[PDB]
RNA sequence: GCGGGGUGGAGCAGCCGGUAGCUCGUCGGGCAACCCGAAGGUCGUCGGUUCAAAUCCGGCCCCCGCAACCA
RNA sequence: CCGACUUACCAACCCGAUGCAAACUGCGAAUACCGGAGAAUGUUAUCACGGGAGACACACGGCGGGUGCUAACGUCCGUC
RNA sequence: CCUCCUAAAGAGUAACGGAGGAGCACGAAGGUUGGCUAAUCCUGGUCGGACAUCAGGAGGUUAGUGCAAUGGCAUAAGCCAGCUUGACUGCGAGCGUGACGGCGCGAGCAGGUGCGAAAGCAGGUCAUAGUGAUCCGGUGGUUCUGAAUGGAAGGGCCAUC
RNA sequence: UGCCUGGCGGCCGUAGCGCGGUGGUCCCACCUGACCCCAUGCCGAACUCAGAAGUGAAACGCCGUAGCGCCGAUGGUAGUGUGGGGUCUCCCCAUGCGAGAGUAGGGAACUGCCAGGCA
């Protein structure tokens, strides 16, 4: 039950987040897919969010499951971010291995500009 | 007429020393308790002890959340 | 791969129409393969159990995971946190080609054969199976052997019940009796 | 009890020691740590020695 | 806290005699010797002090270190009392001596 | 005699008997027993009773009781001042008014009424004749 | 799968007295020569 | 009333959480003395703890050292 | 062997029904206690600092209890 | 000295009242990062049987906690691995608990360090027992003092026996 | 604006189990390959990367269904604060509070933000 077992690894940096209240910023990690959305302290309302299932970042990318298609999707996120003005969040590991395409967005997100 | 019995530990004090509804200082003791009887919520941080400690001023508050069903103590800011 | 082209050509279809389903991998497929021994003797001396680790090394052809003692139990003069056994698990590639090496040339080779047991499922689809000698197997030598030893091979399949599992086996053509 | 005090003496050549404890018996080896050194400020290694 | 041992007990944990009235009657009789004169009972066996133990026809002189209150077997008594060499070579003197008278 | 096979501690308070008693209606049988005061009944008042119920059915009617002692009561032997709780002597159990006591069934209503009242001459606490009431 | 800690495998000939030839890999080395093959063991022939 | 003990036929370590052994007694073999091999307990009895009690705890039976004194 | 054959019969777990607990609790009061706001009343009744002490042998009765025999004008606690 | 009950739903509360433990252990059994989840039972399987390891299912913490009991524990405080020494130095808003001596909890600040990509966590261990005042001396550092002056002896301050 | 899907929450069993049915355009899942980024105290099972041949089988979501779980009145009962009383080891009376269990019954969740596919 790969889903539990994720959210079950994922819950106790979660919880320590919402403890300290810095914005956050989710990620979600699938074989086809990667959103990311910027959620602010009380976990209710999402700021800017961006995924490659969306028409506009998914013409651009070759396949929206691999690295590239990962980087991409951050320096989105990351320009949106700057956009509304948040500058600064806590990565959200979510239970997914910082390795990989995940590790791919953070890094793109930092070059981007966002600071974290 | 010999007992083995008669031995007892000196009682240790434990229990909430601030009720809800009580404005306190920051870093005030709310709880001491063995074990996290009570949790660490909003702005309450848990000692090593397990005690529970404000760690803003405001008024403390007692409340039952998540899927166990625990008490969480928290200081609604004020 | 031999046989799992052979999955993938005609059991498949075999199993289809014979069980009428509605979805291809609806038909029941071999998930893992297990081999285990109780080395419970090696309370004497530690050193039997490499040699069974070797052994095992060469039978399944990758390097057994040791088992470890889950709880003590005396009346076995044993306590929690002693290695007594050794375990592999073959999946893919290495899965089929042992079950092409046991069907092949381990099946034929025990003495007195006579079947292997159909009730041996455990009721679930998964089967079990018990191999009492090791020479049985074409990597396992008779002169250099150190003492008698054994094991056990259990089949994962995801097959809801009994009768697709051993119609699963039979279109692999495994011996049955 | 069984466990002997001993000193953790600075590597900085400035007399400063730290305390604790240990057992001879199961470990004979010498007890080496990283601790911080007032006097001399800095992250030294402390080796310890008789009390 | 060195636990004292009797000369009879120590000979009856060396089993040279079947009891220890055996090894009493033995000592009392003047048979026996300690330092190659005659004992009372209650003598103390000490490490490295000779035993001139006189037993049926054979003379023996120990010096061992090693003394245990309780009774062994005899393949732990070799170990028990010592037999010096040259006591060794008294002994097979004697040995010799009865061989001979025979 | 009745006796709890085992306890987690071997002496228990003296406690109270406040209250009215629970298992009231009779249910396991034709006919009970039922007590009218509070009462503390010993093994061997629990033993006597059931001797006298069984031998004046004839071993006919089928017997339940449906108290068990199991509160060990402890006295000081003779000539002792203080120096902790004494030894356990005999076990009780605590009876309250409505507690049915024995039941019966098996056995004609007239028969019954007699044995019932033929053991509880050897109780301490009154009793009365209880039927079964269908709810 | 882990580098160097298994031990060596790879693809061997395996040959019977019945004589079929059959592509197998095995940890062996060298060539086997079996006394009883699947194609001809009594009871997978079902003649005995 | 307080403490100790209850282990092959007898005397004994042990033992005191980790699969019961030594001397004598019996037999047989080597050879009165001395050496070797073997049967020989089920740990006073009943319960509890433990993965497991000769072992650790609660109660019970017998025997041992004591005290049951001042008025 | 399975399939079960009667008991001198013993029956584990589970299920249905009935009790018991200071060191059982999936429920749970009345009181008491801590805090906050409000009107009336009260000779500041409250807290802090300083000068002076006395006292630290308590008894009974009501209520909740341990011990005792739910014995004592018994003994040891809590509140009045 | 510690745990439970008596103890009467805040704290506290005695008896030659009822029951058990302590006078330690640990340079990993500490810190951090990543990962994982138990008992019991059923079925199948070589020696292997009531109980060894293997597979699946039921169950959901009835397991585990270095050591008594209580209260805790799934975000795990339980189990495994990599790297490490925060088992750091100086302070401390406020508070609990004691007649006092004292004991206890503590966000935060400065220097420097460990783990982590980062958010962060780390001033010992799941917590509560594992302890000894003062005096008198011992050892290392520090001119702070140094009975005319310069030194030293002794004394002082810090660490420690 | 309506339906459906993914994430993040609110709430913490009226919301969870069981039984039956349904879904693949998008989304999710399974799935193909893995020399390499990465990992197995063995295993590409997990984790991870490279993809889109097949499918909704398992899981997941959605709809229905009381065999359970769960919630739960009104009335009575237990208890008890204050005052009075009795035959005082326990009760009773006036007044205030008033359970637990059980009964009738309810029940197959509701809801906020963002994103995506269809009309």
């Amino acid at each position: 039950d790969k889903k539990s077992a994720r959210i079950r690894r994922a819950t106790r940096a979660r919880r320590k987040l919402q403890e300290l209240g810095a914005t956050r910023l989710v990620v979600h990690r699938t074989p086809r897919h990667i959103y990311a959305q910027v959620i602010a302290p009380n976990g209710s309302e999402v700021l800017v969010a961006a995924s490659t299932v969306e028409k506009a970042i998914a013409e651009q990318l070759k396949y929206t499951g691999n690295k590239d298609a990962a980087a991409a999707v951050g320096k989105a996120v990351a320009e949106r971010a700057l956009e509304k003005g948040i500058k600064d969040v806590s990565f959200d590991r979510s239970g997914f291995q910082y390795h990989g395409r995940v590790q791919a967005l953070a890094d793109a997100a930092r070059e981007a500009g966002l600071q974290f | 007429g010999s007992t083995r019995n008669g031995r007892d530990s000196e009682a240790k004090r434990l229990g909430v020393k601030r009720f809800g509804g009580e404005s306190v200082l920051a870093g005030s003791i709310i709880v001491r308790q063995r074990g996290t009887k009570f949790h660490a919520g909003a702005n309450v941080g848990c000692g090593r002890d397990h005690t529970l400690f404000a760690k803003a001023d405001g008024k403390v508050k007692f409340e039952v959340k998540g899927p166990k069903n625990r008490k969480f103590i928290s200081i609604e800011a004020e | 791969a031999k046989l799992h082209d052979y999955y993938k050509d005609e059991v498949v279809k075999k199993l289809m129409t014979e069980f009428n389903y509605n979805s291809v991998m609806q038909v029941p497929r071999v998930e893992k393969i297990t081999l285990n021994m109780g080395v419970g003797e090696a309370i004497a001396d530690k050193k039997l159990l490499d040699n069974a680790a070797a052994d095992l090394a060469a039978i399944s052809g990758q390097k057994p995971l040791i088992t470890k003692a889950r709880k003590s139990v005396a009346g076995f003069k044993i306590r929690q946190g002693y290695p007594i056994g050794c375990k592999v698990t073959l999946r893919g590639e290495r899965m089929w080609e042992f079950f092409e090496r046991l069907i092949t040339i381990a099946v034929p080779r025990i003495r007195d054969f006579r079947g292997l047991s159909a009730k041996s499922f455990d009721g679930r689809g998964n089967y079990s199976m018990g191999v009492r000698e090791q020479i049985i197997f074409p990597e396992i030598d008779y002169d250099k052997v150190d003492r008698v030893r054994g094991l056990d091979i259990t089949i994962t399949t995801t097959a809801k019940s009994d009768e697709e599992g051993r119609a699963l086996l039979a279109a692999f053509d495994f011996p049955f009796r | 009890g069984i466990r002997e005090k001993i000193k953790l003496v600075s590597s900085a050549g400035t007399g400063h020691f730290y305390t604790t404890t240990k057992n001879k018996r199961t470990k004979p080896e010498k007890l080496e740590l990283k601790k911080f050194d007032p006097v001399v400020r800095q992250h030294v290694i402390y080796k310890e020695a008789k009390i | 806290p060195a636990v004292e041992v009797r000369l009879d007990k120590w000979l009856w944990a060396a089993r040279f005699y079947k009891t220890r009235a055996l090894a009493r009657e033995m000592i009392e009789g003047g048979k026996v010797h300690y330092n190659g004169q005659r004992s009372k009972p209650s003598k103390i066996v000490e490490l490295n002090a000779t035993l001139t133990l006189r037993q049926g026809n054979d003379e023996r002189t120990v010096i061992v270190k090693a003394i245990t209150e309780q009774r062994r077997p005899a393949s732990e008594a070799a170990l028990l009392y010592e037999e010096t060499a040259e006591s060794v070579e008294k002994r097979e003197k004697m040995a010799l001596a009865r061989k001979l008278n025979a | 005699m009745l006796q709890p096979k085992r306890t987690k501690f071997r002496k228990m308070h003296k406690g109270r008997n406040r209250g009215l008693a629970q298992g009231t209606d009779v249910s396991f049988g034709s006919f009970g027993l039922k007590a009218v005061g509070r009462g503390r009944l010993t093994a061997r008042q629990i033993e006597a009773a059931r001797r006298a119920m069984t031998r004046a059915v004839k071993r006919q009617g089928k017997i339940w009781i449906r108290v068990f002692p199991d509160k060990p009561i402890t006295e000081k032997p003779l000539a002792v001042r203080g120096k902790g709780k004494g030894n356990v002597e005999y076990w009780v159990a605590l009876i309250q008014p409505g507690k049915v006591l024995y039941e019966m069934d098996g056995v004609p209503e007239e028969l019954a009424r007699e044995a019932f009242k033929l053991a509880a001459a050897k109780l301490p606490i009154k009793t009365t004749f209880v039927t079964k009431t269908v709810m | 799968m882990k580098k160097d800690i298994h031990p060596k495998y790879e693809e061997i000939t395996a040959s019977c007295s019945c004589g079929n030839v059959m592509k197998i890999r095995s940890t062996v080395g060298h060539d086997l020569n079996l006394d009883v093959c699947s194609k001809c063991h009594p009871f997978f022939t079902g003649k005995q």
